[PDB]
């Protein structure tokens, strides 16, 4: 959430911090970990903006 | 050869039930002869179990 | 015909594809390979200490 | 990972010339063979415009080492590479045109492109260790708070073989950690959570070899 | 090696370029997932392309119990289902594995046509799963 | 000073498009030289 949706929430916060918001985060997980489910759920923040 | 199989190929969702088929030991060894010889005509002078052993 | 060098360009009509004229200087593959090489042309009087 | 286009885009800023920094992967257009014509058009527009300088990023993308003269798709690419070979040698030395191509790995360098008279620029980018790693850290941390006690050289002196973006990565990661911690200044401890988080390499060097 | 690796590598580089190539895609970030972080190109791991690496590990005991409870929604059972025993039994199981156990619980229940699901059905499904995965590789990951 | 056809090759692949389609053997260069008799051959390390 802080990786993707926190940036769209108030990137001015990160700017005041002094660093740019996260560019892109890749998910590391042993095979059969079910990371894909994480993204399928993250699709529950816009449902049209994904 | 399940060993060469990629780890992802066996990940529950892709494949759920893993069934390994072994060779008949002694009884299925005679069942195989009975089945494959279903139409073969042989006089009653063959011991299916003996050939199975 | 003899003047028409094989592996060379000559003009070609469109409706007929009949010979129209020769093509002067289309290309030399060896010259192109050498140009790609870009050899540093030198001069014998510019040879350094290897008389 | 030296900020690949970092120095190049830097030249684009302080320069008085127009810039053409093209990605060396955009050359393969959809239409067949049109790529070589566009490539020629690159140098044509560059010469035509003004005393300007262009960039050809990811040169290896069009600058290969071996070609497969049966795949077709490799044929047009090799021709466009020959297209650029002709264009670069298509300078009359009178035009204020110089377009800088860039490739991250020189190992697969097409000798036709770097042949003498074609490109005279040989500028490697070693990894900053102590001379720059101090300068790099100072520059990156400039817009940080680092309230009172975070010793900048304190983590620089560590061997911590790193990369030019690695310093920036550590800086951002400390920034993100502080954001999660809502520290309006970078606490000297967050530097610890950053340096070890970004240099997470499983070297596992045995001390037996010493 | 290949005639597509040229084109494939070109596609990879084009994505790399479009990521932070003389232009920032602002108001939008991209999240990718990969099982093998060791076969990742050195460029994709740079700070410009890969911002941060969040690793999802195999479920913990509490994580395994939570997953079982999530998957344990539509189970017609008797009030003796001791998930704690199964959870302690579920060692090193993968995330999808819990759903597989929950499914096999019904399959065992489908056998004998037992409409309800007993605590023994899960106890046997866990044992079957623990023995099925004996042919695995056991190589989690490496983030280098 | 000798006026000879200079050809120095580094074993690249772009020049292969002018020697032959496949360049099965090393006789490809000779064909280019074979008609330009006033030629010399140079090969780098």
């Amino acid at each position: 959430r802080e990786s993707i949706e926190l940036p769209l929430m108030n990137p001015e916060l990160f700017i005041r911090v002094g660093i740019k918001p996260p560019k892109g985060v890749l998910l590391y997980g042993p095979p059969g970990t079910g990371k894909t489910l994480l993204a399928r759920a993250i699709a529950s923040n816009i449902d049209a903006n994904f | 050869r399940a060993d060469i199989l990629d780890p992802a190929l066996m990940r529950s969702g892709r494949l759920d039930r893993k069934i390994e088929f072994p060779h008949p030991t002694e009884e299925a060894r005679a069942r195989i002869l009975q089945i494959h010889s279903r139409k073969m005509n042989v006089h009653p002078d063959v011991n299916f179990e003996e050939l199975a052993r | 015909i003899t003047k028409l060098t094989p592996t060379t360009r000559v003009a070609l009509r469109n409706d007929s594809y009949v010979l129209h004229l020769v093509l002067p200087s289309k290309v030399d593959p060896l010259v192109n390979l050498m140009k790609v090489e870009k050899v540093p042309d030198s001069t014998y009087d510019m040879i350094g200490g290897l008389d | 990972g030296t900020g690949k286009t970092m120095l190049a885009k830097a030249v684009a800023n302080h320069t008085t010339a127009a810039f053409i920094r093209v990605v060396g992967s955009e050359f393969v257009q959809k239409y067949l063979g049109e790529g070589p014509r566009m490539v020629r058009d690159v140098f044509r527009l560059a010469k035509e415009n003004a005393p300007a300088i262009i960039f050809i990023d990811e040169v290896d993308a069009i600058a290969t080492a071996r070609f497969d003269a049966q795949t077709g798709a490799d044929r047009e690419v090799q021709r466009i590479l020959m297209e650029l070979l002709n264009q670069m040698d298509g300078f009359d030395q009178t035009v204020n045109v110089k377009v800088i191509m860039a490739t991250n790995r020189a190992d697969t360098l097409d000798p036709a492109l770097l042949r003498p008279g074609r490109l005279d620029r040989k500028i490697e980018f070693p990894l900053p260790d102590r001379r720059q790693k101090r300068l790099v850290f100072q520059v990156c941390t400039a817009k940080m708070n680092l309230s009172d006690e975070v010793d900048l050289e304190d983590y620089v002196s560590r061997p911590d073989k790193i990369s030019a973006a690695e310093i920036t990565a550590i800086c951002q990661e400390a920034g993100m950690h502080a954001v999660r911690k809502n520290r309006y200044v970078i606490l000297p401890k967050d530097f610890e959570k950053g340096y070890r988080s970004n240099v997470k390499k499983p070297d596992t060097d045995f001390d037996f070899y010493k | 090696g290949t005639s597509a690796d040229r084109e494939i590598q070109r596609t990879l580089m084009e994505l790399l370029n479009q990521l932070d190539g003389f232009d920032q895609l602002g108001k939008v970030k991209m999240i990718m997932a990969t099982n093998r972080p060791d076969v990742l190109d050195p460029a994709l791991l740079r700070p410009g392309r890969l911002d941060r690496k969040i690793e999802i590990p195999l479920p913990n005991e509490q994580s395994r119990m939570e997953i079982l409870k999530i998957h344990g929604a539509g189970i017609a059972k008797h009030g003796e289902i001791d998930y704690e025993a199964v959870v302690k039994l579920a060692e090193g199981f993968n995330g999808a594995d819990l759903r597989n156990i929950c499914t096999e619980a019904g399959m065992s229940a489908i056998r004998a046509e037992r409409d309800y699901v007993i605590h023994e059905d899960f106890m046997k499904a866990v044992r079957k799963l623990n023995e099925a995965k004996k042919l695995e590789s056991s190589a989690t990951y490496s983030a280098d | 000073h000798t006026d000879c056809t200079f050809i120095r090759v580094s074993g690249s692949e772009l020049v292969q498009k002018y020697i032959g389609e496949g360049s099965r053997m090393v006789r490809e260069l000779f064909v280019m030289a074979r008609e330009h008799a006033p030629s010399i051959i140079f090969m780098d390390e």
